[PDB]
């Protein structure tokens, strides 16, 4: 009823303050003792609602990365997702985290999955050239880039450009993948910017994804001043 | 203890700004807003330049001031770091610390302007024209600012690189800043020259009223917007036909075939007239003294249906402008005298005193509005001028006022400025009038300053 | 993708320049504003901004101040410019003002003794070029080796040193480059050199050589983007034939005037790349 | 059910969003009184009434309370074509008090002639400045314990512009040495006549706040310096008061402006015609308007002259011609080392003492004939009178609040020598 | 913040200078002058009090306008840095931040035999009701908020009222006599509940002489009562406004604050404006009247106020 | 028409311009904040008084208390409406309470100051206050608590039953409780008995047993089913004894008895049979 609670109010967004204070305090006071399948349901309604608590969310994260086995592999997903909402960082929760969402990683629906929990892993301030979980998981999503998707895309171009990865397969993949959407007319042309920036950034020439996606791409980032008939036939007249 | 973090509060403050001003604005949103806002705090957080400006534009735009705990702490930060604001956030801090009555409100501004009068050079067109807009509300007169400012405009005009939706705020800020220049309006009426049939209507009147707000101008600048105005007449409703009626005639320049197509066109609207903006189409006729009567019989046959709207400046402009071609109605005028009666609490100084003098012309005196006028000049006859309290001392001589409370301090202020009030020839017959009619016993002063 | 280009100043302009041929002072004025639509229309630079008036005519060479080879920038050396240092910094003003100061070329700038001028450095699809001349020395060619150089399958990115002869104009003047695999080169002593010299060097290139008669201006650029248009001078009527045979669009511009002064394609607009 | 419930109250229960912290009783009585509905059946529970209750309140709402900070366009208005608040009566002005104690000046944030750098405005019959005094309350019925008790009282005038001028002063004398440029002061006499458009809104009584920002910031105003021959022998009388002594006779002096397409400078030549100094124009640091109520006004001004290195000086010296004898400006310049705007005739007559403090008092009557003028068509005869006295070393460790007080009575000492001096015309 | 012998204004006039070498034309002429002084003082007030009464009467709320006679006393906070010069605004804007003004009512009681030689009866005030009533006035401070009750000379509780609120304030200060204090009020509302309930509790028991209090803990606590012996005069000047003058010679009885124990004897004038000014009542002519026939009372007192009682040494 | 509706919305823009956020409004309330003069010296002698509990409680030496009793002999400690929580008051009552300071002045000061200060009191403070004042066995309980029972009845419904388990307990031991606050907290009781300890309501069962009989039969009916599930599936036997001796002497003082608990007590009473002192024999048997 506290935990029921917090989620019935989170689910929601009705933050009532004293009210959420005093819930605050009682969990602080009895903390070591909660069971899991409630720290899952308690996060979640305390981190939709805005609440920024150095203390509290210690201690939940503590608690949570105590107890990992019982966790199943989409409670993972989105307790990550949480924490990466709003800012806060952890490190002993990311570690001991990431390493369960590796092994299992064949039960994954898909690679969109991965990506989400790649960029929810960079929002919380962690270094994303750690050891070779990461690296696991973009190879995953290297031999199964087909499920990619333009969010997943955009996403993970974003991730790719701010942390300054030099790992080319997935960028050839990414590519690729750009292509064959684009193939089928299924593509935003805000992708198409993103990836030949990163593409720029990264002095990779891949004509085949240049060529067709040129005229995507251009229409976002060029300025056109619109002109008169009148200036179009003086242009005209001029070349 | 527990706070909110602010910049997701931005990021959801910035939604429910969009959606609230989209939609049509149900006062919950305002509600919601101002609840969740209230309880935001600037703390220990490290918001960047971008997450503070957002949240004091969300906050000012929602019905806030100095009062609240919110833009106390977001008009520091500011005070102390000024580094921090570039020209993509000038504006918007700028024009969101305007409306502000603080005094801290204000030392902003100054620092502002110092960090764009150095910077007015290296702009593009897009941040020149919001530094400008910006600018343009607050109410300071910086001149090397505004000077440096004309010169980037005038140097970017040359190339065509304005939108026909820029040289309306550049146009419409510098007219109302109270800052003249040949050149600067002489460049921009030349880019809108050059985008033809790109400025719509609705995209022309706006430049239009702004030139003639400065109207202290030359010929052939209005010559050949009458050309341009020829063809935009048919879709436009009667907004702006009253509102460049009224520039057109504050041009000073007499154009028969507009004001010709311009009645023509606007007899077909005469429903939409919400009788609000029926004082200015008057009155700018008798600024210019066209008296073509047909028009003034169709907006005089509007005036019983919507009188409630009428203000009392829209009373007092529409009675002296109907002094010239005195149709002297009496249905008209007994309606509007006492409605103007009933609004009589709130009103002006002069407005108080044409409206005085505009009954006494007419002719048409009754007893409510005289007293209730009598009454309420007390209060305002000490700030006015020479000729004005001589017309406000012949409207209450016209009214028949011996009320000694009355007369005694319109007397007063006379007496303290006699050698203006008897030196002005055009109203000397008026003064005439007002002592044959009174007589010698009131102010013996008075009596042997005339007879001198 | 972001041009700046700088007008020039109306009553300090010098007829009769270093060529014994007088100029007209109202015609540059004439062309440079429809130089500037061209230039803003023709589909190669995403952005054009208008650098402010200064007095001295040899400011109007809005390059030859910093080359942008990726994401990072690289400023030139100082070295007989000091006397004009002052107005570079006005520059870069204008730079930052829409962009990051990215390396500051602190690397080229400060490696002991310099000479490079805003031309000798030409990119090229995984390669660089620089023009070994009487401009460019090889310790320039060497921190180039030291900086923007990767092997690797896929880290594919190398640098050419090209050798030319005393008398010959800068690199990037005469042999230059556009997309899809097409190659420019001036039908002269100098271009033919530049081609040999680069077919010796990777012969898997596989690039297709368009010639121009000798005396042409012409401006191209490789971007991020992929266009086929270049801007050729309103003159030499067969390199356009030559050009367009190939599939590329032309786009003339009249240069005859500022020809005259001495003012090349190159030097008349500053590319630069702006990321996030 | 009672009058406890109105308007106010439910109106801040609905934007405290807390309405139903109310019993079903309440809620109906408002229903039935104050929105004015039908009839309400008495079984409602309290969600109906709630909703009911919200939406009459929300509909009935119009006052917008929202200001659009964005700009656009299509919007027509016609408007022109703080003063409440000017008098601070209605709140407390949050974040007040805490500003550099510049309240007696308008104080705007590099050499620029014509260039107030402050303003101040002055008057002797109206002085907006209230004063305090203690008194003893012991008497009142109550306060038998406390012998201090300060009450607001008025003060004269005169004391009031006294202290703000020494305040003014000791800021100019701080900012002066801090500059360390050569300090001068001066003091004339003339008319300080302003022109119309001064009046903002067209208004004719406004306070003096509005109107020392409106002469600071828009300048509709001008100097003139006038004075009689008639009062010569008359404050020859006043050098015989006040010990005066003869330190130059009559002197004429050719005074032009040597301006330049940079810079502008200007130079006095001699009877013998030639330039014996240069020197830039004068750098208007600080003006005061001391106006009265009849014709004589003061004007105090502190000025400074920015350093110049002396070999561009000597470069110039006599090089450029400039001989305007035979009433003709001969001056036969450089092509372009500048040109001559400006020459008058001046007619110097100069006395001198030394005062209490210890600074140099030099009294000057100085006649005008402009000769050659391009910006304004001036002619005539004008006399003037003023005094200069340069300001004291910040190393002399001279007080300064004596001296401000002596040069404020030497001023009005002045004024009332000519204040009948200037009575031939009929000036009110 | 008023005070006499003030004049923050400046007049324009124009002069026509023919005798000027240079710009003769009068047309560019512009000179400044001095104002009257009640003038300015009499505007600014009308205009608060017009916006003020406005306000409240927009708020769907019921005033009085209330005058009252004695002296006005600053604690040294206002002063700072031994200056005798201050801007209005300046003290204006200083004495809004925590109050330090210490008014206290009074008035000396020898000067009744020219009090009624004021033209009490020429304006219209004449003596009604019964004189010299004997009653008491109580506070009472709840738990949130504070109530007033007026006893009866018996002990009965006569009226249980809210605390009063202040909108207008004017501090319109004078010479050496005596200063008025021109102020508007509203009163808040009450539940009935309370009012019936502070009816049947006993407040005070009334022994032969002394007076004790017997308010149960639970209700609340009494923090300040006093015997008052009044009297009323009326007047109505043709045109519905009751301008009442009352008497109250107060001898405190029971204190909380030190500066209270004294026997005093104040005066006070009234009106009263219902919620209906805004459309037909003209409000700013009652408060004119009032501010010009509170001078006459200020001056004629003004002697008796520093000759043998009080001292007023303002230089 | 158009003036009024702005008008309209400056006046309400004005209205809402005051609120309890406002910088006038701020700083009078700091300045309500600030301490008096004797204040300082009052929390550094509760801090002296403060320092001296722990050391006291665990080496119980001598001669501590002197000079610890005559430091507050003279306590200045008064704060009145300084702190409308009486947390400093009940802080120093407690620590006077530790100390055997029952009959000096300051703590009949601090009785005379919470009697006349019982119109702010809500119910935590005055169960805190309740709590104690019967560890002081204090002379003239018997007035205070005379005084300050019509304050009862007000902030009745808001004890939590742990507390008032002890106030009817104090209410009881001097025969001045009145029937009508045990009729708020029997309904209390009654209402929460879906979640209150089985303790706190056999206490509250018994407790008023012998005077009101028909609340405590309420109370029992409340909770009877599980107590009978508790006193069925619970392990220990000494609480399982306990239970069954209370609850039969509950039903033996209200001489009524629910039938399905005297079930279960009975089958219980059965299966204790070896730990039954022979009084338990005595008050199981006594129950039937």
């Amino acid at each position: 009823a506290i935990s029921f609670a917090i989620a019935a109010f989170g689910r929601v967004k009705y933050l009532d303050k004293k009210l959420f204070d005093r819930f605050t305090r009682w969990i602080l006071d009895h903390s070591k003792d909660l069971n899991a399948a409630e720290l899952l349901l308690t996060i979640r309604g305390v981190s939709r609602v805005m609440l920024l608590n150095d203390q509290l969310y210690d201690d939940l994260g503590s608690k949570a990365a105590e107890k990992v086995k019982e966790f199943p592999i989409e409670s993972q997903c989105v307790l990550l997702s949480s924490f990466g909402s709003l800012g806060v960082e952890h490190e002993r929760l990311a570690s001991r985290m990431v390493s369960s969402i590796a092994e299992n990683r064949e039960e994954l629906t898909d690679a969109t999955k991965a990506v989400d929990v790649i960029t929810s892993l960079w929002s919380m301030n962690y270094d994303v050239e750690d050891d070779k979980h990461v690296a696991q998981l973009a190879d995953w999503v290297v031999q199964r880039a087909e499920e990619l998707t333009d969010e997943s895309i955009g996403k993970l171009c974003l991730v790719l450009s701010d942390t300054n990865w030099r790992h080319v397969p997935l960028v050839r993949a990414i590519a690729e993948q750009s292509v064959r959407l684009q193939g089928q007319q299924s593509i935003s042309p805000k992708c198409c910017r993103e990836v030949l920036d990163v593409l720029g950034t990264f002095m990779i020439h891949h004509q085949g994804a240049r060529e067709n996606l040129s005229a995507l791409g251009r229409s976002i980032s060029k300025e056109r001043i619109q002109l008169s008939e009148e200036e179009e036939q003086h242009l005209q007249l001029l070349l | 203890v527990s706070h909110l973090s602010a910049r997701n509060i931005a990021t959801e403050a910035l939604q429910m700004k969009k959606l609230h001003q989209e939609r049509g604005g149900n006062p919950m949103l305002a509600q919601q807003a101002r609840r969740v806002l209230f309880a935001t705090s600037i703390a220990g957080q490290n918001l960047d330049a971008r997450s503070v400006a957002l949240l004091l534009n969300t906050a000012v735009y929602f019905g806030m001031e100095s009062d609240a705990k919110l833009v106390r702490e977001c008009i520091d930060y500011c005070l102390k770091n000024d580094k921090l604001i570039t020209v993509d956030v000038l504006p918007i801090v700028v024009t969101a610390c305007a409306t502000l009555k603080s005094r801290d409100a204000r030392e902003v501004i100054e620092m502002q302007a110092q960090k764009a009068a150095r910077n007015a050079k290296f702009l593009d067109a897009k941040d020149v024209t919001n530094i400008i807009s910006a600018f343009s509300k607050t109410g300071i007169n910086h001149e090397k600012l505004f000077a440096f400012l004309s010169r980037r405009v005038q140097t970017l005009a040359r190339v065509g690189e304005f939108e026909a939706a820029h040289l309306v705020i550049l146009a419409n800020a510098f007219s109302r800043l109270r800052y003249r220049d040949k050149f600067l309006f002489g460049a921009i009426a030349r880019r809108a020259m050059s985008l033809r049939e790109r400025v719509t209507v609705n995209e022309l009147v706006p430049l239009i009223v702004a030139f003639s707000k400065i109207g202290l101008k030359d010929p052939k600048l209005s010559k050949r917007f009458a050309t341009k105005a020829m063809e935009y007449v048919d879709q436009m409703n009667a907004e702006q036909v009253a509102s460049m009626f009224m520039a057109f005639a504050y041009f000073g320049i007499r154009y028969d075939q507009l004001f010709g197509v311009l009645t023509n066109r606007a007899v077909e609207l005469i429903d939409e007239f919400n009788a609000q903006y029926i004082s200015t189409t008057l009155n700018a006729f008798q600024r210019i003294g066209i008296n073509n009567p047909e028009l003034f019989d169709n907006l005089a046959e509007r005036a019983l249906a919507v009188v409630q709207d009428h203000d009392a400046r829209d009373i007092s402009k529409t009675v002296t402008a109907l002094a010239h071609f005195g149709l002297k109605d009496e249905e008209l005028f007994k309606r509007l005298a006492s409605h103007a009666a009933s609004i009589a609490d709130q009103f002006d100084a002069m407005g108080l005193v044409n409206t005085a003098h505009a009954f006494a012309r007419t002719n048409f005196l009754q007893q409510d509005m005289a007293v209730a006028l009598s009454e309420r000049s007390v209060y305002v006859c000490r700030l006015l001028d020479a000729g004005e309290t001589r017309r406000l001392l012949w409207a209450l001589a016209k009214f028949q006022v011996r009320d000694p409370k009355i007369l005694t301090p319109v007397f007063n202020r006379c007496l303290a400025l006699h050698y203006d009030f008897f030196a002005d020839p055009t109203g000397s017959e008026e003064i005439e009038e007002i002592f044959d009619f009174y007589g010698p016993n009131f102010c013996p002063p008075l009596y042997q300053l005339y007879i001198s | 993708l972001h041009a700046f280009v700088r007008s020039p100043h109306y009553r300090t302009i010098p007829s009769a320049g270093p060529n014994g041929i007088v100029v007209n002072r109202d015609m540059l004025v004439h062309q440079f504003r429809d130089f500037y639509k061209t230039l803003q229309h023709c589909s190669l630079v995403d952005k054009v901004h208008l650098m402010s008036e200064r007095p001295s005519v040899e400011a109007l060479r809005v390059a030859d101040q910093m080359v942008s080879i990726g994401a990072t920038f690289l400023e030139m050396p100082l070295t007989g410019m000091e006397h004009r240092a002052t107005e570079f910094m006005e520059s870069m003003r204008y730079v930052r003002g829409a962009g990051g100061p990215s390396t500051l070329a602190s690397y080229l700038q400060d490696t002991e003794n310099c000479r490079c001028n805003s031309g000798d450095v030409v990119c090229l699809p995984n390669g660089i070029a620089v023009g070994h001349g009487p401009r460019t020395n090889a310790v320039a060619h060497t921190t180039l080796k030291q900086l923007f150089e990767v092997k690797d399958d896929q880290f594919s990115f190398d640098v050419f040193t090209l050798e030319q002869e005393g008398d010959a104009p800068p690199l990037g003047d005469y042999f230059g480059f556009a997309g899809s695999n097409v190659l420019l080169t001036w039908k002269d002593e100098h271009g033919l050199l530049a081609v040999d010299q680069y077919q010796q060097k990777q012969p898997h290139t596989e690039m297709n050589v368009v010639y121009l008669e000798p005396g042409c201006h012409f401006l191209s650029f490789y971007g991020v983007d992929h266009t086929i248009d270049v801007l050729v001078q309103k003159g030499y009527e067969r390199s356009m034939d030559s050009i367009a045979a190939a599939g590329l669009n032309p786009i003339p511009v009249q240069w005859s005037e500022m020809d005259k002064l001495g003012i090349s394609m190159r030097a008349a607009v500053l590319p630069l790349k702006f990321f996030k | 059910d009672f009058s406890h419930i109105t308007r106010n109250t439910v109106w801040g229960l609905w934007n405290e969003g807390n309405l139903f912290s109310l019993s079903v009783p309440e809620l109906a009585f408002f229903l039935q009184e104050h929105c004015r509905v039908a009839n309400v059946d008495p079984r409602a529970k309290k969600s109906a009434l709630v909703r009911q209750v919200e939406e009459i309140l929300s509909a009935e709402q119009q006052a917008s309370a929202t200001v659009p900070q964005e700009d656009n366009p299509h919007a027509i208005v016609v408007t022109d074509y703080e003063e409440a608040d000017e008098y601070g009566d209605w709140g407390a002005e949050p974040g007040f008090e805490d500003r550099r104690e510049l309240d007696f000046m308008e104080l705007s944030p590099r050499y620029d002639p014509l260039s107030p750098r402050a303003f101040q405005l002055l008057h002797s019959e109206t002085a907006t400045d209230v004063g305090i005094a203690s008194i003893d309350p012991s008497k009142l019925p109550g306060q038998s314990k406390v012998k201090n008790a300060l009450a607001a009282i008025h003060v004269a005038p005169n004391d009031a512009n006294k202290m703000r001028f020494r305040m003014a002063f000791e800021w100019c004398l701080m900012n002066i040495w801090n500059m360390n440029m050569p300090g001068e002061l001066n003091i004339g006499a003339g008319k300080a006549l302003y022109y119309r458009s001064v009046a903002k809104q067209n208004r004719n009584v406004m306070p003096l706040w509005t109107v020392q920002k409106h002469l600071y910031a828009q300048h509709p105003y001008a100097w003139f310096a006038i004075a009689s021959e008639s009062n010569v022998a008359a404050m020859e009388s006043l050098a015989a008061a006040l010990n005066m002594s003869i330190q130059q006779e009559r002197t004429t002096s050719y005074k032009v402006t040597i301006r330049r397409m940079a810079e502008f400078f200007d130079c006095e030549l001699n009877g013998q015609l030639k330039c014996t100094m240069m020197n830039k124009p004068w750098d208007r640091f600080f003006v005061s308007h001391y106006i009265r109520s009849k014709m004589p006004d003061l004007r105090y001004v502190v000025r400074a002259r920015h350093p110049i290195k002396k070999r561009i000086a000597d470069a110039y010296l006599e090089a450029d011609i400039l001989r305007s004898t035979r009433d003709s400006v001969q001056s036969v310049l450089s092509p372009e080392l500048g040109d001559v705007v400006y020459c008058c005739e001046r007619v110097v007559r100069k006395w001198a003492k030394k005062t209490a403090t210890g600074v140099t008092l030099q009294l000057v009557e100085t006649k005008r004939t402009p000769l050659i003028i391009t910006k304004a068509g001036d002619e005539g005869e004008r006399l003037e009178y003023e005094w200069i006295v340069p300001l004291p070393q910040q190393a002399e460790r001279i007080d300064i609040a004596a001296l401000t007080d002596e040069l404020w009575e030497y001023g009005n000492k002045l004024a009332a020598a000519l204040e009948e001096g200037m009575e031939e015309l009929m000036v009110h | 913040l008023l005070v006499s012998d003030t004049a923050p204004d400046v007049v324009v006039s124009r002069v026509n200078t023919t005798a000027f070498p240079g710009f003769p034309s009068n047309t560019e002429c512009y000179t400044l002058g001095a104002s009257e002084k009640d003038v300015a003082i009499r505007s600014r007030y009308s205009k608060v009090l017009q916006w003020c009464c406005l306000n409240m009467s927009n708020l769907q709320m019921d005033g009085e306008l209330y005058v009252d006679f004695g002296k006005l006393l600053l604690k040294p906070s206002v002063m700072r840095k031994n200056r005798r010069i201050v801007s209005s605004y300046t003290l204006q804007q200083r004495l809004q931040v925590n109050h330090p003004y210490t008014w206290v009512p009074t008035l000396p009681e020898s000067c009744l035999s020219k009090i009624q030689e004021q033209f009490l009866q020429p304006e219209g005030f004449a003596p009604i009701g019964k004189g010299v009533q004997l009653t008491y006035s109580g506070t009472i401070k709840r738990s949130k908020d504070q109530l007033h009750v007026d006893l009866d000379n018996k002990g009965k509780v006569l009226a249980v009222n809210s605390a009063w609120v202040n909108l207008q304030t004017a501090w319109c200060t004078h010479a050496k006599g005596p200063d008025v204090r021109l102020l508007l009020r509203s009163r808040p509302p009450i539940r009935r509940q309370d009012v019936e309930l502070f009816a049947s509790t006993p407040i005070i028991k009334l022994a032969d002489d002394d007076v004790a209090d017997v308010l149960p803990p639970e209700h609340g606590q009494l923090v300040y009562l006093s015997e008052d012996e009044t009297r009323l005069f009326e007047r109505v000047s043709d045109r519905g406004v009751t301008i009442t003058v009352r008497e109250v010679k107060r001898q405190p009885l029971i204190i909380l604050r030190d500066e209270e124990e004294d026997p005093r004897v104040e005066y006070s004038l009234s009106a009263h404006i219902p919620a209906n000014a805004a459309k037909a009542t003209d409000v700013r002519a009652v408060g004119l009247t009032a501010f010009e026939l509170a001078g006459r009372l200020a001056g004629l007192v003004a002697e008796d106020f520093v000759r043998e009682y009080g001292c007023e040494a303002k230089l | 028409n158009p003036f009024e509706k702005v008008a309209r919305g400056i006046a309400f823009k004005m209205r809402s311009k005051v609120h309890k956020q406002g910088y006038s409004n701020t700083v009078m309330a700091q300045q309500a904040r600030r301490l008096s003069p004797t204040g300082l010296l009052a929390m550094e002698r509760l801090t002296e008084l403060t320092a001296l509990q722990q050391r006291h409680q665990c080496t119980f030496d001598p001669a501590l208390r002197s000079k610890a009793t005559q430091i507050l002999r003279t306590l200045p400690l008064l704060s009145i409406d300084e702190d409308p929580y009486f947390t400093h008051t009940q802080r120093a009552l407690r620590l006077a309470a530790y100390f055997g300071a029952v009959d000096l002045p300051v703590t009949y000061a601090l009785i005379n100051q919470h009697t006349k200060n019982a119109f702010m009191l809500d119910a935590f403070s005055m169960a805190s206050f309740f709590y104690t004042l019967a560890k002081l066995k204090h002379p003239q309980t018997k007035e205070i608590v005379g005084i300050l029972l019509p304050r009862l009845r007000e902030v009745a419904p808001e004890l939590i039953a742990r507390e008032a388990v002890h106030i009817l307990r104090l209410l009881c031991s001097i025969q001045m409780a009145d029937a009508q606050l045990v009729k708020v907290v029997t309904e209390t009781v009654v209402a929460t008995a879906a979640d209150v300890p089985l303790r706190d309501a056999r206490q509250c069962a018994f407790i008023l047993s012998e005077t009101f009989p028909e609340e405590a039969q309420r109370i029992l009916g409340a909770v009877e089913h599980r107590l009978c599930d508790d006193i069925d599936m619970n392990a220990d036997a000494n609480e399982v004894k306990t239970t069954i001796l209370d609850v039969c002497r509950v039903v033996s003082a209200t001489c009524k008895g629910p039938r399905r608990l005297l079930n279960s007590v009975a089958r219980r009473s059965m299966e204790l049979l070896p730990q039954l002192t022979p009084l338990d024999v005595a008050f199981v048997l006594k129950a039937f």
